[PDB]
């Protein structure tokens, strides 16, 4: 299909630009671990009202 | 190794769209099994009924509540039927998502494959050069 | 608990497991090429001849 | 009565996962303190390899 | 390349290791079920090993 071959075309020069500036380990790290910790919080309050 | 990349994100949102519909599936039996037991018990509430309306005396009532349980046996045999082909199709559904598991992984593995062969190819280009 | 694509656990350790298997192959590769080639190999065998005649000359030394 | 001993099981459910969960954060903790290690030794050996 | 194929080969075989330890795990538990299941699973790794 042309639309196919253009779609893939675009698709892959605008991620490989993409990828490559969030790739660094570093952010990658530190953003992991505050985001599920704040999940946890969440959850916990659903629980809570759940067994009020 | 674009075109792998692009692929291989694709195809994981396609099996969380697949495991949607396979609940509202798994919802639907549940949904049809409620509706069951509810005729089910309904048809036993019935019965107390009629069994009640014979003491009292009204002929006419046990045999209207006769009437209702047959329409609600009927209902019942609809939604066995009914819960019997959405069981086919629920199975297909789930074997279907345990060979996707098994291809994803294939796919994976074919990424390292093609990685090593174009390296090759790319050296072979060098000597070319010299 | 299913594990979505938006899922911050799910992303992280994907993004995290990229990155790192490939620095660390790439560090023992590099690494690899080094004692491969032949000058390298040699230089060894002549550190092993080395240390031993300065272990004689050692003794010589302490013997009186 | 039925409808309470339903969402006490949904709630209990609810409780062990937050266990399960609670399990797997804590060993994150521990995974990046090696990965950095990892890194800054991939990288020292990468400038040294060069050379 | 070499090496990432040997490290997940050499998963695989570690990954078979524990697998045949909780089927026969399985096997004093009595959950007949969950021992099939561990050695389809088995076989599905064996057949990764060697295709890599």
């Amino acid at each position: 299909m042309g639309l196919f071959d253009r779609i893939k075309r675009v698709v892959s020069s605008n991620l490989n630009d993409l990828v490559n500036k969030a790739e660094d380990p570093e952010k990658m790290l530190e953003q992991a671990i505050l985001e599920m910790q704040e999940d946890l919080v969440q959850l916990r309050q659903g629980v809570a009202q759940a067994i009020a | 190794e674009k075109m792998l990349e692009q692929a291989i994100l694709e195809m994981q949102e396609d099996l969380v769209q697949l495991r949607q519909g396979v609940a509202q599936a798994i919802a639907a039996q549940k949904r049809s099994e409620k509706q069951y037991n509810d005729a089910q018990n309904e048809i036993n509430k019935w019965q107390r009924n009629a069994q009640l309306a014979l003491q009292k005396g009204d002929e006419n009532l046990a045999r209207q509540a006769l009437e209702r349980k047959k329409t609600y046996t009927d209902t019942s045999a609809a939604l066995k039927a009914s819960l019997d082909t959405q069981s086919t199709q629920v199975e297909t559904l789930k074997r279907n998502l345990i060979q996707l598991e098994s291809k994803i992984s294939e796919a994976k593995t074919k990424k390292e494959m093609l990685k090593a062969r174009i390296t090759t190819a790319k050296a072979q280009e060098q000597l070319q050069g010299m | 608990v299913r594990g979505m694509n938006t899922s911050s656990a799910m992303s992280a350790f994907e993004r995290m497991e990229e990155k790192v298997l490939m620095q660390e192959s790439r560090a023992q590769a590099l690494g690899e090429l080094a004692g491969a080639d032949l000058e390298t190999q040699f230089a060894q065998l002549e550190g092993g001849s080395d240390v031993d005649d300065e272990l004689a000359a050692l003794k010589a030394q302490m013997l009186p």
